[PDB]
């Protein structure tokens, strides 16, 4: 409405958003487990020994 | 936002927010790259064992 | 092109369009290689780190070759060769900047004077980079790419050469900064005082004299017995900031070159002032 | 009535102190009582500058000139006329002597009808001269902290100041001012530059408006500030940098008393990190 | 050595001095160019011109103003117009005291300059400072107060009117006048003007109510001529030093 | 809403609370002292009340000694084995010089800090070797750099003021380098250091003056270059500028305390401490030549550098920020066995 | 974006989106490179022995 | 771009984007010849052995 | 631009594209004069030994 948007194409963008953010978000989760993988990040109580 | 809350680009312009969501994005993820850089453990292009202490 | 409601209190509203062009192209490129480099050795300063880069980013630089490297054309990298690479980038988006207010100038049938007080600043600069160390056959006498570290330099090169206080370029140069501010607050108090009369539309007033001319004169000329005209002032105002940097390369160019120590080139002159010995018997110890 | 259309402007009125007596011209300078007391504080100034001159044993030349203030162990007290008496007295002539010239210059701005930004714009100097020969003084307790009345001994007072700390380009109100101040002569060389090249466009071209004004920044950094503001905008940055010049001095001693570049401990280990 | 010409001079010296030649030389023509306006000059006794060499008045430069035509400095064009106001004896630097009304007559603070008779125009040659009731392109920022209905105050504290409208500079999107109508219509200029947007008043300090009725009028109720607006200005200038008083 | 308008006395009345606001704040302002000339400003700026806090603590206040046994009796060469810096005093006094020692080196530890707990003869600690050569450096100190020290004089207690570990030592390469592979050089500055004065200045100036007799003296001494003289020395200046940072804050005064600003470089505008300065680095360059750095092999790892360096001494190790160890307070006098060697 | 996206070109101007992209990529490839100059086993212009630790 | 897309000129201006070619491949070829100059194994001029270490 | 390109001055200014040409042919010519001047092999004022290590 005030930006000049139907609700029908708000739908369809909101659609391929949504598609698009859940696979960066897939991929970050994918990423971030490979990285813990190679190196945890969450130190212990005696640190990085 | 949510997966149902397609309306919210009633109210965003989409080209507007997509491109300061990217400028955002871009600078979260060297602000976060250079943070693994700028300690011993996570710099991967440094190679210091894990086992930094 | 959008608004700006605070900008609009102190002047115009409007910020746009910018026309760059492709000098302004060109320009934008090298100047972006040349902060690219300097903001990366910055950061690899403090080994990368942000948190720290905030911390110290007044104290971080891109620091000049040593004296061990003299004027090699191309030092190794991390010895200075990234400064010179920084310098050549800046020095050449700077020009191709300069080029493009002269066109710009050109292309609105207006004169090119802000292109030649540019030029003015940019041979200053030239100086200190460039320049001098060329004659001087140092890299390592150019000023560093910091915040802190080009304090340090100014400090150290007045040290340097003896007091720069007693360089007369620099006592003019300071004479031509303070006049600007005084002359550039002169006008606008002066301008805003007949802006009641229409003062602020100066090229309207210099083709066709106000009451806001006159009365804008006849302060000055009854303050202190002389005036300028409505266009006259701001020759005066360009020249007195042109000089600025005129004199400041000028007495850039003769340290080293030509004066080593400055305080004792004004005691061979008279200008040092000589003060009573209050240390009667203080002599140098390893003479 | 000297210039072709000063005449019509010449009239009575702007005293400060309600009277005909001293209004009129000498020349192009216009007398006022202030005028009086203008020349009655500069004459006494410079015949004592003339004399401490030639009192000098030294046999300094005009640069090597210098009226020293009195030793930090008179305190805010009286020196001797040769021992800081006349430093002091120079002090007082020159303070009476601004004031009058700013004052002079209400009358003048009140005769043409004219705002008073003038006089208002030299008080910030006037304030610059008294925070660094009256004010700082009294803070630190002593007149001995003025700057000898010399063309280049008060430089060595000033290299002296700064090197009391250590590093003076580290002061931030020093920062802010040379930010200012050089920010001043860029602004006023952009301004000169326009309204030279509007005045000027060359041959063939008509004399440009306020729109290739506008235009010329608007194309060149992406904003206009107008003819009304860029003389606001000059003002203000004048007065914005002799400010801070008064702030650094003001901080220096009186605040600060320790090395410059250590203050910024306050960012480097800011609790943060 | 290396930077010397003898025992006692040296290369920094005599860039010095050169450098206070070209010093002087530009203090000489900038000099020069402040004698573009007002001069040759005239004696305060007897109006007669004073000799100036030709090395300091230039030789006229030609403006093509953006409209039309050609204006010149210097341009052996001198204030000539009648002053309404004496002085006891020829004295030079005496002040002149006005005759009769010096707002009316434009005499000091109210003096105003014989400008253009023509209205000052834009790039496109449309008038430049018109009635913002002409105009539909031009509005007020909804930020700021509208200044018009607000009641406008001399320096008396008397009502003297209400503000009807507001000339805005067509080049610069700036309010130049306010146009009064007195409780006909004055032109206020909007530095001479003071707003109270609680109050929703406009004080105009300058002037009195007598005044107010005196204020030069334009010939056109939508347009303003260079010379009008020189002398409207210098009437309420002129309201500073005359008028509560 | 309507715009209301700014009311210019009532902000000015908050800018006057304001000033007394920045007032309470941030000062009583500094106490000056005049060193020069009148109109130089040449002298001390300090806070009354930290200067006063500074000669009230706990490490400038020297401790009490006992009265001295008269130097007439067994010699501690004779009723000691292993003495042979102090074979010379009395067995009384070398008691009481142990006791000071104590008292001015490890007064938490105790004697057995140098000594093995059940074996006073044994060398067995590193301690008791540095502590030898420690009073070979205080006596060579008293007896050849009485340019400097005298008449104070110096014992164990000027640098290490009742800890082993004096509070202002510095190795070779003290400031960490910046800098990943080719790039980030900072060269031994641009970094916020303490040696520096949390300036942008070289920080590891220390090794090329207090260790290296590099040349301190930049300014030339003739107005005009000279054919073989160098022009150049825009970076060599910052070397020497932080070396006196360096040295203002090992005595917590200012430039001008030894320098007139307007030339660096004259001796003659120069106060006479300048002179006291000068014998100054030439001694802590002798100190860190002859004595602490040839002490590495017997330091553990624990007490070295990063560089492997042992821990050399500098103009704040003594001072610890006062224009004298102390502020001039006699430590030498009770000790005659330590004001030269036997 | 994705392959049958191709509707982005009605709310995005191509020639703008280039540009940008253009920029953005040139830059972040200097980045990355100046990254790799900036370690010692990966300056591939310096030689360093791969192993360096 | 490929040999066949020959309608990009209908797009972007072939005057001002041959000129911001030029401009971004003179300033890519200076910094990688400086950055070949800035090394002992690629600075021709300077002449280092080429087994450098 | 080639022998047979004759149409680049229907799209490029003829006079202005020579006098940049010219301007950017002098800067590189005193770039590349300055890069021979600061080698001590190539550096034909200074009179080195060609043979220089
Ligand atoms: C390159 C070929 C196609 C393309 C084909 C696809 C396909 C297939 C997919 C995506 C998906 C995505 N695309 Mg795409 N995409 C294109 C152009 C772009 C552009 C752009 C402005 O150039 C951007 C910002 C994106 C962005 C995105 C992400 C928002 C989204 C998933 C994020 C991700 O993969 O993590 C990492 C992302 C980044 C680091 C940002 C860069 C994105 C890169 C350039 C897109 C290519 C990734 C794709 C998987 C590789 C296919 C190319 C093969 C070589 C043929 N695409 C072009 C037109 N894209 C995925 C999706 O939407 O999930 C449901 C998906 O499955
Ligand atoms: C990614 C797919 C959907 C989406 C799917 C969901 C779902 C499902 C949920 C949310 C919820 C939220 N979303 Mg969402 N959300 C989207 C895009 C966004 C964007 C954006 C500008 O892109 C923003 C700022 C947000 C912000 C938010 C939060 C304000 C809100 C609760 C905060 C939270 O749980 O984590 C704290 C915030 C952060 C950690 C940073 C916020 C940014 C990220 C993108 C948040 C996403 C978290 C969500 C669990 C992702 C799940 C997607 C997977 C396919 C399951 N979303 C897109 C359109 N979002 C939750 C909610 O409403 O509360 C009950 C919720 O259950
Ligand atoms: C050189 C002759 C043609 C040309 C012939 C081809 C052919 C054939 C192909 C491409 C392909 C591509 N071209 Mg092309 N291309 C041209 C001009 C350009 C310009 C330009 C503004 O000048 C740009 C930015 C590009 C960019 C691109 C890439 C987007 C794309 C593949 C990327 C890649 O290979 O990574 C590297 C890219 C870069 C480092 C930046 C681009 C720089 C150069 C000019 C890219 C050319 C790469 C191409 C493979 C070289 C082939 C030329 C030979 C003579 C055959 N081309 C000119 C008009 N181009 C490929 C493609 O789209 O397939 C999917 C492909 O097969
Ligand atoms: C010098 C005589 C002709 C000319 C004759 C030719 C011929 C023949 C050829 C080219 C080719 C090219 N020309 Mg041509 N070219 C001319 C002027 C120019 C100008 C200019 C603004 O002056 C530019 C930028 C170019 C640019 C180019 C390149 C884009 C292209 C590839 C060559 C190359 O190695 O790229 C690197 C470019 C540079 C380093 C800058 C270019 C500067 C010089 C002028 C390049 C000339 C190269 C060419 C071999 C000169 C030989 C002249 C002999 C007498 C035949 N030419 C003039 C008008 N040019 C070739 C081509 O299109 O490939 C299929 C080709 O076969
Ligand atoms: C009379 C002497 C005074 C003076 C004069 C002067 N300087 C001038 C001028 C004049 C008359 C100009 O016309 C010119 C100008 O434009 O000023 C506004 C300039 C100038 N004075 C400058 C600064 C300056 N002047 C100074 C001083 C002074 N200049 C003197 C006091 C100083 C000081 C005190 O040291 C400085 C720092 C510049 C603002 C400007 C010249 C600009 C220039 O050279 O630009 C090219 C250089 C670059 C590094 C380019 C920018 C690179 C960035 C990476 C840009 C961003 C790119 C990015 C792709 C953008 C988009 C991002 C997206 C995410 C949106
Ligand atoms: C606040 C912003 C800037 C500013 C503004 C400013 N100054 C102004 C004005 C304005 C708006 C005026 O209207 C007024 C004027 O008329 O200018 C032509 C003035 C003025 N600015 C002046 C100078 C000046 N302004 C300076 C600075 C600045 N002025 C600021 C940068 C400086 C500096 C930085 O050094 C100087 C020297 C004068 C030309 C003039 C004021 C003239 C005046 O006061 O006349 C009356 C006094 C005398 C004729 C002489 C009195 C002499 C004493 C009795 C004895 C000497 C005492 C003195 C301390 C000795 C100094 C010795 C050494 C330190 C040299
Ligand atoms: C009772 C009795 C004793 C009577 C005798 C009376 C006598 C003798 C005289 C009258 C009384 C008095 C007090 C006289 C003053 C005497 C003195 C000392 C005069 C000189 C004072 C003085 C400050 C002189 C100038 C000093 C200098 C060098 C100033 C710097 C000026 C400078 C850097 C550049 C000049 C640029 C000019 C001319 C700027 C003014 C100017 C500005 C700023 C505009 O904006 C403007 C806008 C539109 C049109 C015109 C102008 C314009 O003219
Ligand atoms: C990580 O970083 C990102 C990516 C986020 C980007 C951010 C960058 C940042 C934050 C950069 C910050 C930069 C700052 C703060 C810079 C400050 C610089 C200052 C204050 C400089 C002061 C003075 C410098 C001068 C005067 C330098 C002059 C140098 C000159 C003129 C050099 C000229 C050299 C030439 C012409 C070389 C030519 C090449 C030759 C001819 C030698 O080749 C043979
Ligand atoms: C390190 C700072 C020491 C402390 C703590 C104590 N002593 Fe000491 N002791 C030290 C040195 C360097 C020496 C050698 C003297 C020399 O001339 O080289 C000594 C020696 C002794 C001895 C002599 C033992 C022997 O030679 O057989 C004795 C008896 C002795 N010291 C006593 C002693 C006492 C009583 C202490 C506590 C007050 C004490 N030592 C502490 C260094 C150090
Ligand atoms: C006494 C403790 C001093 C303080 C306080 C400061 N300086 Fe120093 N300065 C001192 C000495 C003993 C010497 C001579 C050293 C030598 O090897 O001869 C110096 C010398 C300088 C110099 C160089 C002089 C020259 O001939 O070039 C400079 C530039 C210098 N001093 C600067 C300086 C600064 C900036 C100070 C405040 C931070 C400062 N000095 C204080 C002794 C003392
Ligand atoms: C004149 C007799 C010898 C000197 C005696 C001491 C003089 C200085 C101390 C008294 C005066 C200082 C305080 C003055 C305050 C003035 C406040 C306006
Ligand atoms: C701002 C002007 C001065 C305000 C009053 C200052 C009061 C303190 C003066 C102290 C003087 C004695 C101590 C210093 C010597
Ligand atoms: C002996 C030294 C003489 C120095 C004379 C300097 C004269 C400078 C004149 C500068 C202005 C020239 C005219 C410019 C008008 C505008 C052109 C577009
Ligand atoms: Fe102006
Ligand atoms: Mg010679
Ligand atoms: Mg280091
Ligand atoms: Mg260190
Ligand atoms: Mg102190």
């Amino acid at each position: 409405s005030s930006t000049g948007l139907t609700e029908a194409e708000a739908k369809e963008f909101h659609a391929v958003y949504s598609q698009s953010a859940a696979g960066f978000l897939a991929v970050c989760a994918v990423a971030h487990v490979l990285a813990w993988m190679w190196r945890p990040f969450w130190p212990g109580a005696e640190g990085w020994v | 936002m949510t997966f149902s809350t397609h309306k919210v680009w009633l109210m965003f312009d989409p080209r507007s927010t997509l491109v300061a969501l990217a400028a955002f994005l871009v600078v979260l993820a060297l602000l976060i790259h250079f943070l693994c850089l700028g300690h011993d453990r996570f710099n991967w292009l440094e190679g210091n064992p894990a086992a930094t202490k | 092109s959008t608004l700006s409601y605070w900008l609009g209190k102190i002047g115009d509203a409007q910020i746009g369009p910018i026309y760059l062009g492709a000098t302004g192209i060109a320009s934008l490129i090298f100047g972006f290689v040349a902060i690219e480099i300097i903001g990366l050795n910055m950061l690899a300063s403090v080994d990368w780190n942000p948190v720290e880069f905030l911390r110290q980013f007044p104290w971080l630089a891109l620091e000049p070759p040593g004296p061990e490297h003299g004027l090699r054309a191309m030092p190794p990298l991390n010895e200075g060769g990234w400064w010179v690479m920084a310098g050549f980038f800046l020095t050449a988006s700077i020009l191709l900047w300069w080029v493009r207010t002269w066109q710009r100038a050109k292309d609105l049938g207006m004169g090119t004077h802000i292109a030649w007080a540019f030029a003015s600043a940019i041979f200053f600069y030239l100086v200190l980079g460039f320049i001098r160390p060329v004659m001087l056959g140092s890299w390592s006498e150019a000023p560093p790419f910091g915040i802190f570290p080009h304090l340090d330099w100014t400090a150290a090169f007045s040290i340097r050469y003896g007091n720069l206080y007693y360089n007369p370029f620099h006592m003019l140069s300071i004479a031509f900064l303070y006049g600007s501010a005084l002359i550039f607050a002169m006008h606008g108090a002066t301008i805003l005082s007949v802006s009641r009369l229409g003062g602020d539309r100066e090229v309207e007033q210099i083709t066709d004299r106000g009451t806001a001319a006159e009365r804008a004169a006849l302060f000055w000329r009854w303050t202190m017995g002389f005036n300028a005209t409505m266009e006259s002032i701001h020759r005066w105002g360009w020249w007195c900031a042109v000089f600025v940097t005129l004199t400041a390369g000028l007495g850039i160019l003769l340290s080293g070159t030509v004066v080593d120590n400055w305080y004792l080139w004004a005691v061979k002159h008279g200008v040092a002032p000589t003060y009573p010995d209050v240390f009667p018997g203080v002599t140098d110890p390893a003479a | 009535a000297m210039l072709s259309f000063e005449r019509k402007y010449r009239v009575r009125g702007g005293s400060l102190i309600g009277g005909d007596l001293f209004d009129f011209w000498v020349g192009p300078f216009y007398v006022g009582f202030f005028g009086v007391t203008t020349l009655f504080f500069t004459f006494v100034g410079v015949a004592l500058i003339a004399y401490g001159w030639v009192m000098d044993p030294s046999d300094p030349t005009v640069w090597q000139l210098s009226i020293a203030p009195p030793d930090l162990s008179y305190g805010l007290g009286f020196a001797p006329l040769m021992e800081g008496g006349l430093w002091q007295i120079i002090t007082i002539c020159a303070v009476g002597a601004f004031v009058s010239w700013a004052l002079r210059e209400v009358e003048i701005c009140r005769k043409l009808g004219i705002g008073f930004h003038v006089p208002f714009a030299f008080s910030f100097a006037i304030a610059a001269y008294v925070a660094l020969t009256v004010v700082r003084p009294m803070l630190l307790g002593a007149w001995g902290h003025g700057f000898p009345y010399g063309i280049m001994s008060h430089l060595d007072w000033v290299s002296n100041v700064g090197y009391q700390f250590l590093h003076f380009h580290y002061n931030p109100g020093h920062m802010l001012g040379i930010t200012f101040f050089f920010t001043t002569a860029l602004a006023l060389a952009m301004h000169g530059g326009l309204i030279l090249s509007a005045a000027n466009p060359g041959k063939g071209e008509k004399v440009k408006g306020p729109e290739h004004e506008n235009t010329f920044f608007r194309d060149t950094v992406g904003y206009s500030i107008g003819t009304l503001g860029i003389h606001r905008l000059g003002l203000i940055l004048a007065l914005s940098a002799v400010f801070w010049s008064i702030v650094c001095m003001l901080i220096s001693g009186p605040v600060w008393t320790k090395g410059w570049p250590e203050w910024w401990n306050w960012w480097y280990e800011l609790p943060i990190w | 050595m290396i930077g010397d010409f003898s025992s006692y001079m040296d290369v920094a010296q005599i860039v010095l001095y050169a450098f206070w030649i070209f010093l002087f030389g530009v203090i000489f023509y900038l000099r020069r160019e402040d004698r573009r306006e007002g001069y040759p000059l005239e004696r305060d006794t007897d109006g007669k011109i004073m000799s100036i060499g030709p090395w300091n008045l230039p030789a006229p430069k030609i403006f093509y103003k953006p409209q039309g035509g050609t204006y010149s400095a210097p341009n052996a064009a001198r204030d000539t117009r009648a002053i309404k106001a004496t002085r006891v004896g020829n004295f030079p630097g005496a002040p002149l005291d006005p005759t009769g009304d010096p707002l009316v007559d434009g005499v000091g603070p109210a003096a105003y300059a014989e400008r253009a008779d023509t209205p000052d125009k834009t790039l496109e040659g449309r008038t430049r400072i018109v009635p913002l009731r002409t105009d539909a392109d031009l509005w007020l920022a909804p930020e700021d107060p509208d200044p018009r209905g607000m009641a406008v105050v001399a320096g008396c504290r008397t009502t003297v009117g209400a503000v009807s409208d507001v000339w805005v500079d067509r080049a610069e999107n700036i309010i130049r006048y306010l146009e009064v109508s007195l409780g006909k219509t004055v032109l206020v200029p909007m530095p001479m003007a003071v707003f109270n947007d609680l109050t929703r008043t406009v004080t105009v300090k300058s002037m009195d109510a007598k005044s107010f009725a005196n204020v030069p009028t334009p010939k056109s109720a939508e347009q303003i001529t260079l010379r009008e607006e020189d002398r409207i200005q210098a009437y309420y200038a002129g309201g500073t030093l005359y008028a509560n008083k | 809403s309507p715009r209301a308008p700014v009311w210019v006395g009532g902000w000015f009345v908050v800018g006057l609370i304001t000033i007394g606001l920045l007032t309470v704040m941030m000062g009583p302002a500094g106490t000056y002292t005049q060193s020069g000339y009148r109109g130089l400003m040449m002298g001390e700026v300090d806070m009354a009340d930290e200067l006063a806090d500074d000669m009230a603590a706990p490490k400038n206040q020297v401790p009490a000694a006992s009265e001295r046994f008269p130097d007439e009796g067994p010699l501690a060469g004779e009723v000691y084995v292993n003495v042979p810096v102090l074979a010379h005093l009395s067995a009384d006094n070398f008691n009481r010089l142990m006791v000071a020692i104590t008292e001015w080196v490890s007064p938490e530890e105790g004697c057995n800090y140098c000594h093995d707990p059940d074996d006073l003869t044994a060398e067995r600690p590193y301690t008791k070797i540095v502590s030898r050569r420690m009073l070979e450096m205080v006596m060579y100190l008293n007896s050849q750099w009485g340019d400097h020290v005298a008449p104070s004089g110096v014992t164990c207690w000027t640098c290490h003021r009742g800890n082993p570990v004096p509070e202002n030592i510095w190795f070779k390469n003290d400031d960490a380098d910046g800098g990943s592979g080719a790039l980030g050089n900072t060269f031994g500055q641009n970094a916020a250091s303490w040696d520096a004065g949390l300036s942008a200045l070289p920080n590891d100036v220390m090794e090329a003056y207090l260790l290296d007799d590099q040349n301190l003296r930049i300014t030339p001494t003739n107005d005009l270059p000279m054919n073989g003289v160098t022009q150049i020395g825009t970076k060599q200046a910052e070397w020497t500028y932080g070396m006196m940072f360096h040295i203002s804050k090992g005595l917590g005064v200012n430039c001008t305390y030894c320098h007139n600003s307007q030339s660096f470089r004259v001796w003659e505008m120069s106060p006479p401490a300048r002179v006291t300065a000068w014998h100054g680095i030439q001694m802590t360059r002798a100190i860190n030549v002859d004595f602490l750095d040839p002490l590495q092999p017997e330091y553990p790892a624990n007490r070295l550098g990063p560089e492997g360096d042992a821990p050399k001494a500098n103009c704040a190790t003594c001072h610890q920020g006062a224009f004298k160890p102390m502020y001039g307070e006699n430590v030498i006098d009770d000790y005659p066995s330590l004001a030269a060697p036997g």
